[PDB]
RNA sequence: AUUAAACCUUGUACCUUUUGCAUAAUGAACUAACUAGAAAACUUCUAACUAAAAGAAUUACAGCUAGAAACCCCGAAACCAAAC
């Protein structure tokens, strides 16, 4: 996968914002995904339990 | 044949209670027997009895003119308890 | 001088690199000569001893095969007797096999269990030394020996190797979690790591394939 | 049951209370592998708990032989000579400490 | 062909003074002479790291694990894992190097 | 019953033989090796089977297409007939 | 491998009963039961 | 229970089956061995990676991959082909 192109400008016009830097300095850090992307994902489980997981 | 060892094993188990149980064994002194020691017992001795116990006095009260014999006779190859007994 | 490695990916900036002792076979006494980096992907991973179980009971169980076969009743001239040969082969996913060989890696560099070298390359082919020489870095009773590539190996390793049998001399290719776990210690060149550490790390941005890479 | 099985009477060793109590448990003998699960208990119960037993109780003579051993065992002796054993597999300290104190009453 | 030297103890007690080796050692590895702010040098320099580690471990006898090199950053961590006791002895040879009472026998058949 | 009234002699097994010490080597050939070869590549054995994994229906009839014409007139009848069985067990009930 | 242990365990219960009920363990086992 | 084997006191053999009942009805001289539950379409659970997942053929607007998770035995009167 190509690593995502520097731009003269953020937010991207899609709306993707490279992590911010410097990265905080808190005890918890969330990486990434390999797609760059934030590790949050909306899942439903049962038919009937909405659920969102951070990886 | 039934195969494995612990069967096997396990029927000598099942015979020798059989044989102990027909031929009991004839007695033997504990110490002989093994986990026997003499100092360690007479301190256990004086302390479970709450009493205090001359060390060289009590084992010369325990010991027996028929006990000296037979340490005389394996030296051939000491304080009798009498004046202990008498008192 | 001391032989400074780093590592050839990009370490990610929010994790410190991995350090280890490097070590040389050539002489008893040299057991650090160098400090080497180790990609935090590969060697910090979580312990996840279930992969490393799951990957164990695979490799046990893959090439499991049950040639035992009896007769039933119909076939006499057993109502559930075993029947013919029988197989129990499955795959796991290259993705689970690479993430329990990076968790192995981890647990032996933490439980102090790998030792990672330069070279392979010993001073005698005598099977004496390298026990010696383990006793010596009081190393486990059982220690794994792993080079780049099966062909380039040194001989006077295999002799060693060859004739000990809790001694196994392995290639890169042939790395595996039984071996690793059978034996105490590992002990890895340095460019092995480097090897290791591509395929491993290949694993990044894991297109899924509508056919063989190759 | 009963009629398939013995009884007795109550009864006192020597009457051992009228003038002082004296402790019938005389000695213990205890078996332990250095390499055993089974032993581990036991084994934790050594380092801490043993030393305060036998510091309580001198008058019983403790045999600690840690050897090659399937399963840990524990033997204890009265003076009247009832010997009894009891198997200390895969059990933990706490439940050791608890058997201990009951052989020794 | 080659004998092995004879195996070493992996048993290293502190120092009584152990700033003062620990100091002398910081002053040998390259004339420091000890500067102000020592505990907090920075080991990050392969060479210095090296030298200073090496020279460290063969004096005081303690060696950093694999596991912890990564976290010896710092003299300050250096320091404070030198001055941590490692001892060899087993439980059961403590306790027979403890005044055993004389109701109370230890075999070691192993 | 009656069990054996002898001791069987002691046993000692070597665990770190080649074939134990080096059981599992070469597992991670593909993933080592480019995946130019699958690990289902090194299984040995019947041919109808090698790489492949079915229920017993399944495996009869693999076995039937793969040696089928290499198998004894005698042997691929009552195959014939075994699969009868095993397809009406499976596929009826 | 212990079926015969489990025979004895019957059998023990069942050493004092008379008749073939002491040498049945089909009967044995009832006896003891209801003796219980 | 007992000092005491028997006396005193208490107590309508067992399995199956009837109905949650048998003084019904079946079956058992006894000993040893042998003697009957087998499948994954979907779901939950256990994990990998994730707008992607599966080592070619698969699904997807959080999905996808892997693992685990399941359903017996004996017994007719008959029927047909080919030999004798």
């Amino acid at each position: 996968i190509p690593e995502p192109p520097k731009h003269k400008h953020y937010p991207t016009p899609s709306g993707w914002q490279p992590p911010r830097d410097p990265l905080p300095s808190l005890p918890y850090f969330v990486r990434r995904s390999r797609m760059h992307n934030i590790p949050v994902y909306k899942e439903i489980t049962h038919g009937n339990r909405q659920m969102t997981l951070i990886r | 044949v039934k195969k494995g060892f612990r069967a096997a094993f396990r029927f000598q188990k099942e015979l020798e209670r059989w044989r102990l149980l027909r031929c009991p064994p004839p007695p033997v002194r504990r110490s002989e027997k093994p986990n026997w020691d003499y100092h360690a017992e007479v301190q256990a001795f004086g302390s479970r009895l709450q009493e205090t116990f001359s060390l060289d006095l009590l084992k010369t009260a325990f010991i027996n003119s028929c006990y000296i014999k037979s340490e005389e006779a394996k030296r051939q190859s000491l304080k009798d308890n009498q004046e202990l007994f008498e008192q | 001088d001391p032989v400074l490695r780093k590592c050839e990916l990009r370490i990610p900036v929010h994790r410190r690199p991995v350090q280890a002792w490097v070590e040389s076979l050539r002489g008893f006494e040299q057991e650090r000569i160098g400090l080497a980096e180790l990609h935090p992907d590969v060697f910090a991973t979580a312990p996840r001893l279930d992969i490393v179980h799951q990957v164990a009971i695979w490799q046990r169980n893959f090439r499991r095969i049950s040639y035992a076969n009896t007769k039933t009743r119909a076939e006499v001239s057993v109502a559930h007797g075993p029947r013919g040969p029988t197989s129990y082969y499955y795959m796991l996913p290259m993705k689970v096999r690479a993430l329990g060989l990076k968790v192995a890696l981890t647990v032996k560099l933490m439980q102090d269990d790998l030792h990672i070298v330069d070279s392979l390359e010993l001073p005698t082919a005598d099977p004496q030394y390298l026990t010696e020489l383990a006793q010596y870095r009081h190393w486990g009773s059982s220690v794994l020996l792993v080079d780049l590539t099966h062909e380039e190996m040194p001989k006077n390793v295999v002799a060693a190797t060859s004739g000990l049998n809790s001694f196994n001399l392995i290639p890169a290719v042939g790395l595996n979690v039984y071996s690793m776990l059978k034996h105490q210690t590992l002990v890895l060149t340095l460019p092995s790591v480097a090897f290791l550490e591509d395929k491993l790390l290949w694993q990044d941005s894991r297109y899924t394939p509508l056919y063989p890479f190759r | 049951t009963g009629r398939g099985t013995s009884s007795r009477f109550l009864t006192s060793v020597l009457h051992n209370g009228l003038g002082r109590y004296v402790q019938q448990l005389q000695r213990l003998s205890l078996s332990l592998s250095r390499d055993a699960p089974s032993s581990r208990g036991a084994r934790e119960f050594v380092e801490r708990e043993v030393t305060d037993f036998a510091r309580r109780n001198p008058g019983v003579v403790v045999y600690v032989n840690p050897r090659p051993c399937a399963m840990p065992r524990i033997v204890a002796e009265y003076l009247n000579g009832a010997v009894r054993e009891e198997n200390v597999n895969s059990k933990s300290v706490e439940e050791i400490k608890s058997l201990v104190q009951k052989l020794a009453d | 062909v080659l004998v092995c030297p004879p195996l070493r103890s992996r048993a290293y007690t502190p120092p009584s003074d152990l700033q003062s080796r620990l100091e002398s050692h910081i002053k040998e590895v390259l004339g420091s002479s000890l500067p102000n702010n020592w505990q907090d040098i920075s080991l990050d320099d392969g060479h210095m790291k090296f030298r200073l580690l090496a020279g460290l471990a063969d004096g005081l006898g303690h060696a950093v694990p694999n596991s912890r090199l990564h976290q010896m950053c710092r003299v300050r961590d250096v320091l404070d894992f030198y001055n941590v006791p490692v001892q060899d002895k087993s439980k059961f040879d403590e306790l027979v190097a403890s005044n055993l009472p004389p109701n109370l026998k230890i075999s070691w058949s192993y | 019953a009656f069990v054996r009234l002898t001791l069987p002699p002691p046993k000692v097994v070597d665990r770190w033989n080649e074939k134990r010490a080096l059981f599992g080597v070469y597992d991670n050939i593909g993933i080592l090796g480019n995946f130019e070869k699958h690990p289902k590549e090194l299984i040995k054995g019947p041919v109808w089977l090698r790489g492949w994994r079915g229920n017993e229906l399944q495996r009869c009839v693999r076995k039937k297409k793969f040696v089928g014409n290499r198998m004894f007139i005698e042997d691929l009848h009552n195959l014939n007939k075994r699969i009868s069985y095993l397809y009406k067990h499976f596929n009826r009930h | 491998t212990d079926r015969y242990w489990r025979v004895q365990e019957v059998l023990k219960h069942a050493q004092h009963f008379r008749g073939r009920k002491n040498r049945c363990y089909r009967l044995a086992v009832r006896a003891v039961t209801r003796a219980f």
